């Protein structure tokens, strides 16, 4: 369990795993030509998890970066740390997938699907020890949706002892970019359902709302909403990056915090908010407090409208562990309404002595909780609006789809709903 | 007051003995695997193992058909919709023509039709004219 | 690399594609005779290259009589188009449909489409098909009609979206362009897959009251025309933050295949006078796009509800102010959207300014926007033109011009009702749902 | 659709016909030699609809003339512009019709069809791309009438594709006294009805009253009357002549015109209204629209109704106070238009006023009012033919009565379906 | 001869093993490179160490793991040349915390290598007395591979004991969920292979640091060399020539009466900061005292609510036999010590001269005098207890079941497990009945 291979599809997915490698590069002190020039050997301990050692010295990021359209591609070698990546670890179409999922799924992508598996193949078959997979997309258009999908199955088909792990980000009203994000969001639940391991839900509405009402931005942008998103990544992924006990790889990672395999979709959360341009303290007591806190979900849910099914709480910088420790019992003790009793000890904590790029202390908090069912069924009503009058059907009825499939999608996200209350009700004297 | 000790092992690095308090209550103590066992316990759990993988790319070859099926499904959705505009319009075309046709051969037969009155006021002109005085 | 074929169709369709292959020029830097001096290489999706580096239009422009296309072949930029590209016939359609689909159209058809297919050879990854027509001509309505079928035939689902000029009477040339209108939009209904329109008497009020123009030409309408053309190709013709092909314009603004009608609205239009016209801001010119006063085509969208609005920015414009813009419009109780449209706003922003023809009627502008919108007042549009086919079909008034030429009086009553199932469409879409 | 064929036939078409070529030749800048010495580039733009270039930069007109009397080819060979027509064009008889319709179209104009066929295929066959045929000529006479409509039907049986139109001079009482006028003029309208696309009615019972009450000419002459018809041809032909976007050719013209068959009959008007030896305002110019003084056809404006209107305007005017006076002239005369013919006055408006004058304006219009000009003709000849006077005339030319019915019920069903358009309501 | 090999499984297992033989070499006076310039006076160590031909002492140890991270460190670490490289045994992937996976899956490829270097250091034994397993009840190789390997060692040496420690799971440093599960199914498997089992609650040794020792947070460096000094106590008799539990099968016959009740309390003392300000050495009757503390034991459980079956005190240096048993006397007089009826009460007392050993720079002061107690009480039922509880919590719901069933397991070997665990607590209470 050494290798991660990442892949980025589409402008959102390739967008957020530009900032994920700009954040983890400046952690791990490697500067934008891929040569290392920090001051701690933590930082180099498990540079393999995501960086190839290429000749003379320099760290190339384990990255393919993938569109059914070239300006992305562009967009991104130009951005500051696109130099790191493996020229070759570009591959791009030249149409585009038009916004429809139909067109990434089964028309266009499945063009470019064979040229992708050919970058990633070559990256899977020189890892010593391959844990998985890590894609970043967002499930509103036609590529990172769509294409994005259609590659988890064929890695899926390829890979099937892997550990499949994505960042699926869920389209909002509030900062939206095509008319039929409900049907392509709802095709690529139903997709990840199935074939994925761990998906983190990074809300675009939740997002929008912390720029909003806590940073106070009248108009968030895509940098505003990335900022924050970058932060949880980092976050997230410090327990596979530095030295430590726990969840240390992504099959253990995914033993602690998926009880029941369709249940593998979290809430990701961070404490403390800040805005690309930042407030200057943040305590034990009160980054242990953002856990129940609605404001501090990259998901728009309230995890005090449902229970935790397990929780994985990840703090950063200079702190007394013991400190960490008496908070997280105490949080834990003062909060038991909100832990399902029947998965004792579902709390997992780790500490690590690095903090995020830009801060001195955070706190990130990976959590599977029943209030994550508020996402699903948000997208299942916007869905339904549209489906009900079968607006825009033929975009995607005219690419070879069913009308059928749309049903089975729906039905599934909705019995993922229904799952998840299922657990929130559940008592342990049956 | 009661110790009953009794000397056990005496040694190099070590001395034991043991000390009796009470004696029991009741007298008296009272109130295998093969590797062939182990090996067939292991391959049937491999077995198991083996066809729920198999079970699970059983599942991922229905969808890769069910792809080619849809990409199938449009390629034959727009050859019928070529095939439909192809005869739609050489119908209407063909159509028009005879009408067009039709129409010009009526008024050039209304036109033929006065030639033959025209020859006809003509002949009795002639009738008219000529046998007279 | 994602090709767009632009054909050019009659009167109308000719001097429009006049205007705007002189603006696309003048935006690329490209001479009037296809040089263009040594960067975004956007632009190839309209102008191939040849051995000698010039770039040339990928259009053809086809009329049934040759005067208006001689003028191209004859004018500044004769030397930009091949003289294949531009083809005509001797006599035209003399405002009769069924003269430019049948009698006359079918004389010329193959050639058309045997340039059309020369052009489709140079393509790589060829998106479809841009029409320019009138609604009101024989060749207009007759011709686009018949190359419209034959381009389904021979591209199959291919994107065919077009530009078309609604009939108005300050300018009409013929009193059957209701009949014409009806029969074209008819047989062009399953081969179009969205159709810009384009109401003259609009754009002759926005030329009147906006640029100060007492009794607007032609070349008046032709030169604003051909800004909204180049602000919607804009997208396509060049790579600025946010970009939008021609499929994207189909699945953002069709929720059905019949509902393909957007309404075009732009902002700011200011005569080349004033010189106090203080720079516009994003919320000032989005704004605008909501105002009647601005729209292409005659209709009152208060009285109806919007299913897609597609905003094509252009010049210094960031998507911060966008966005901002564009949360206030969404507060705006007065503009009502359709219930099962959780959210209809596709932007688009490119880098270039607003271009403008020197010696023009237009002010240069540091940024300007161009809204499509699938809004179901545009029905009020089609409802006036079908209450003036009744009242001449209702005495069968100028039809033996149409049966003459092979028409059957079965076609007029077709076409109707295709267009009074439309009109119910626009109603049913526009309904609440249960 | 460019070059026009230009036939004149008898005495009334030869006279109207000359003074059109010698109008329209002043107007493109072209003398008596048919060479071109104007100054303009619009007079030569569309020249080659009416001439053909000759060698030497010459133009020559399209034009066959034609009588059964070779008196009238002398007369217009030695008028103005005599010289300008190609002479191997001038097809001449020796008899005369003795004003008899059935002579001219059975017996010596069937014997003449043919030399004159000969020299309007030489021209047809020479166009490169041809609109079709114009004819001069008098409904009243034997020539231009009988022999005009013999000469409609057998280029229309070799050329169906082509539009037909005539200058048609329907008879009057007040300037010529033959009895026979209105037989000749049914057996003509009979022909006309069901073989022409477009026909220009000029009365000469109009063109009398013009210039009798308007010129105060006591006794007018033909010369006083064709001063009329030639400014008005100048007017009505102005788009088929000069670069613009309206009925610009004669196919345009009569789909924008003519929205029944049979209904092709076009009532001229003309302001201002001059003599031989005499500039009006734009609103001066709109208001002649409804006035029956101004109209060429014998016809009140204001008692049916417009089916269409082609409103021509030529000079030095403002196209806006053009559009804004057209649209007052229809907003406040509603009921004169039939409503279920939306948009149905078209205008134009073209910079070179008519031949002597600085401001003018021409109207083409299909007017249910038309059928006056009708009632007056069929009032005529019943009262001829219920006594069947002069019919030997006829039948001695191996006529038969049943045609004289037959036209006549023609005539009347054409009157009854104007008046079946002017009832009709849009309901 | 009496050699003893050491089998280390998993990070538990091998990290527990680098604080024993770290602690054996300095008893022994054996360097970290094998080395001894032969302190001790005897040559017992040989029971636990072997001599090659260059004249180094070798552990009769295998350090096995399904992974190589925390092995490698044993590969290139302070005693790296005191092993081969034969006896360092690693896999690539480990058992994710899933015991189904260390079992079933990944352990199936390397057990025949382990027992194969198992056989080879047997053959170097002239009186094998058996095996003792180092591992953890919680992680995926500390319970799945021990089982496997536990379950092939009693068909290759059926005569031959098996003691195990063992690392019973705690939440402050616990790294699974799933911890539960993986103890009941190892427990199952194992109980009928082992024969004396010393289990080590995480929770009891993390407080005894914390308490005795004065470290806020301990580390697993902290734990492990409290456990180092627990297992040098036990082991002492076999490396040193003592007088009580002298071969592996005395450890059984003092301690387990009956094969399933095979799992005594150890009690340890003193516990002292090395940090402390120079205290006064603690005598036999302060230590002896503290061996009837429940603060002092290595599992969490209440030995008044039980009662004993079996009693073993093990002295460790300046000891004289005089002292215990007046030590032992008092401690009757004031306190109960309910025995089972049919035993009796008392104990077995075993003084080893040899001095209490502690790592020079570590947290545990040198002390002239030092216990262990070794007692097979039914109040160790307790702990059993606790985990079926929270196995019983999840298996209820199938709570991560899947991991199991996803390698090969059924659903019947959980209730196996469980239902086996439930007879062995059934036991307890009828053992304990009079
Ligand atoms: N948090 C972010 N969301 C983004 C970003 N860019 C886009 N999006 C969201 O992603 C969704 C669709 O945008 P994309 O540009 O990723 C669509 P994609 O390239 O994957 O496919 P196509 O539809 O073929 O263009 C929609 O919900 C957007 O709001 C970004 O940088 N950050
Ligand atoms: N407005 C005009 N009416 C004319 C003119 N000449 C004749 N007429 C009218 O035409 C009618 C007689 O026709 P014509 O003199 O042309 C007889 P035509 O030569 O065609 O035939 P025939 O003399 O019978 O051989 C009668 O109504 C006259 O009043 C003229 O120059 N202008
Ligand atoms: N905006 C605009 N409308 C025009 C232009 N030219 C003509 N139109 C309109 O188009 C309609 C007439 O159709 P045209 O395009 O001229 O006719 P055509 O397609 O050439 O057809 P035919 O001449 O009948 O063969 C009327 O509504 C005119 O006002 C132009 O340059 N610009
Ligand atoms: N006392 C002590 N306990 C430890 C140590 N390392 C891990 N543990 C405990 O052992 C349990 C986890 O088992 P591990 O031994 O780390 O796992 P493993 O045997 O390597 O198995 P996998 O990693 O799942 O293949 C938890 O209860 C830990 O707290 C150690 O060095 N000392
Ligand atoms: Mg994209
Ligand atoms: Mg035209
Ligand atoms: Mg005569
Ligand atoms: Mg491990």
């Amino acid at each position: 369990m050494r290798e991660i291979v990442h892949i980025q599809a589409g402008q959102c997915g390739n967008q957020i795993g530009a900032k994920f490698w700009e954040i983890i590069s400046d952690e791990h002190g490697i500067d934008a030509t891929g040569a290392y020039h920090g001051d701690s050997d933590l930082q180099l301990e498990r540079i393999n998890v995501y960086y190839n050692e290429a000749s003379g010295g320099k760290y190339v990021p384990r990255a393919v970066l993938v569109d059914l359209e070239p300006g992305t591609m562009d967009s991104v070698r130009s951005g500051p740390f696109g130099q790191i990546f493996r020229p070759d670890n570009f591959v791009f179409g030249q149409s585009g997938a038009g916004n429809n999922w139909a067109k990434g799924h089964y028309t266009e992508g499945a063009e470019l699907v064979d040229s992708v598996l050919d970058v990633v193949r070559k990256e899977a078959e020189s890892c010593d020890c391959l844990q998985g997979f890590q894609l970043t997309h967002s499930l509103g258009g036609g590529t990172g949706s769509g294409m994005g999908t259609l590659l988890i199955s064929k890695i899926r088909e390829e890979y099937p002892d892997r550990i499949m792990n994505t960042y699926s980000v869920v389209p909002s009203p509030k900062v939206s970019d095509t008319v039929v994000e409900p049907y392509n969001a709802t095709l690529s639940v139903h997709q990840l359902v199935e074939n994925t391991d761990e998906t983190y839900c990074i809300d675009n509405e939740a997002l929008y709302d912390i720029c909003f009402r806590t940073l106070k931005l009248t108009t968030p942008t895509y940098g505003d909403l990335n900022h924050l998103v970058s932060l949880t990544m980092s976050g997230v992924t410090t327990c596979l990056r530095f030295p430590g006990q726990l969840n240390a790889d992504l099959r253990k990672l995914a033993v602690n915090m998926v009880p029941f395999p369709r249940l593998h979709f979290f809430m990701p959360g961070f404490a403390p908010l800040t805005s690309r341009g930042s407030y200057r303290a943040l305590t034990v007591p009160e980054l242990t407090q953002q856990m129940f806190d609605a404001k501090n979900m990259m998901a728009a849910c309230d995890p005090r409208h449902g229970r935790y099914l397990t929780v994985a709480a990840i703090f950063r910088g200079r702190m007394s562990m013991k400190e960490v420790d008496e908070q997280m019992l105490n949080i834990q003790n003062k909060n038991s309404s909100y832990f399902v009793e029947w998965i004792p000890n579902n709390v997992k904590t780790a500490v690590c002595d690095i903090p995020p790029r830009g801060l001195k202390m955070s706190a990130t908090f990976i959590g599977n909780s029943t209030a994550i069912q508020e996402l699903f069924k948000r997208i299942s009503e916007q869905f339904t609006a549209m489906f009900r009058r079968k607006a825009f059907l033929h975009w995607y009825t005219g690419e070879g789809m069913d009308e059928m499939e749309f049903t089975e999608a729906e039905s599934n996200m909705n019995d993922l709903v229904s799952e998840y209350q299922q657990y929130q009700e559940a008592t342990a004297d049956e | 007051a009661d110790m009953e000790v009794i000397e056990l092992n005496k040694a190099t690095s070590g001395q034991s003995w043991e000390v009796i308090l009470k004696p029991p209550s009741f007298d008296g103590v009272p109130e295998d695997p093969s590797l062939e066992e182990i090996q067939k316990k292991l391959e049937a759990a491999e077995e198991r193992r083996k066809y729920q993988e198999a079970e699970l790319l059983k599942h991922l070859a229905e969808k890769r058909e069910h792809e080619r099926e849809v990409i199938q499904k449009a390629i034959e959705e727009n050859n019928n919709f070529i095939k439909m505009a192809k005869e739609k319009l050489a119908q209407k075309m063909e159509s028009n023509k005879e009408n067009r046709e039709a129409h010009l051969a009526a008024m050039l037969e209304r036109l033929q039709e006065k030639d033959k009155h025209a020859e006809e006021v003509r002949k009795n002109k002639e009738l008219k004219e000529e046998a007279s005085r | 690399m994602r090709e767009c074929i632009s054909i050019h169709v009659g009167q109308a369709g000719v001097q429009i594609g006049n205007a705007c292959w002189e603006l696309y020029c003048l935006e690329h830097g490209i001479q009037p005779d296809g040089q263009m001096p040594s960067g975004d290489d956007s632009f190839n999706t309209f102008f191939s290259e040849t051995g000698a580096g010039k770039h040339v239009p990928r259009a053809v422009f086809v009329d049934l009589e040759p005067t208006v296309v001689d003028e191209v072949r004859t004018g500044t930029y004769r030397q930009l188009f091949h003289p294949e590209q531009l083809i005509t016939g001797k006599e035209d359609a003399a405002n009769n449909y069924a003269r430019g689909h049948y009698t006359i159209g079918k004389e010329i058809v193959d050639l058309v489409l045997d340039r059309i297919r020369k052009l489709a050879d140079q393509c790589t990854g060829l998106q479809g098909f841009l029409i320019f027509h009138s609604f009101g001509g024989g060749t207009g309505s007759g011709f686009t009609s018949l190359l419209m079928e034959r381009l389904s035939v021979d591209y199959g689902k291919k994107s065919k979206l077009e530009f078309a000029i609604y009939p108005a009477p300050q300018v009409s040339t013929a009193v059957v362009e209701p009949y014409n209108s009806i029969l074209t939009t008819h047989t062009t209904l399953e081969h179009s897959d969205c159709a810009f329109m384009v109401d003259n008497e609009a754009i002759y009020d926005i030329c009147r009251r906006n640029l100060d123009i007492e009794r607007p030409t032609y070349t008046n309408l032709n030169r604003l025309i051909g800004q909204i053309v180049s602000s919607i190709t804009a997208s396509l013709r060049f790579d600025g933050a946010l970009n939008v092909d021609l499929t994207e314009f189909q699945t953002n603004l069709v929720p059905y295949p019949r509902i393909h009608f957007p309404l075009v609205t732009y902002a700011p239009v200011i005569s080349a006078e004033k010189a106090y016209h203080e720079q516009l801001s994003v919320a000032e010119i989005t704004n605008a796009c909501f105002e009647p006063a601005n729209q292409m085509v005659k209709c009152d969208p208060r009285h109806g509800k919007y299913m897609a609005c597609c905003m094509l920015y252009r010049g210094d414009v960031v998507p911060k102010d966008v966005n901002a813009a564009i949360a206030t419009i969404k507060t705006k109780r007065t503009i009502q959207f359709v219930d099962w449209c959780p959210t209809g706003f596709k932007v688009g922003i490119n880098y270039q300014p607003p271009t403008v023809v020197p010696g023009g009627d237009l002010a240069k502008v540091q940024r300007a926007v161009c809204m499509l919108s699938n809004t179901t007042a545009i029905a009020e549009a089609w409802a006036r033109l079908d209450h003036k086919f009744d009242l001449m079909y209702a005495k069968r008034a100028f039809v033996h011009w149409y049966v003459g030429e092979g028409m059957e009086e079965g076609e007029f009553s077709e076409a109707r009702e295709d267009l009074a199932a439309l009109e119910k469409d626009y109603e049913e879409v526009g309904m609440d749902s249960g």
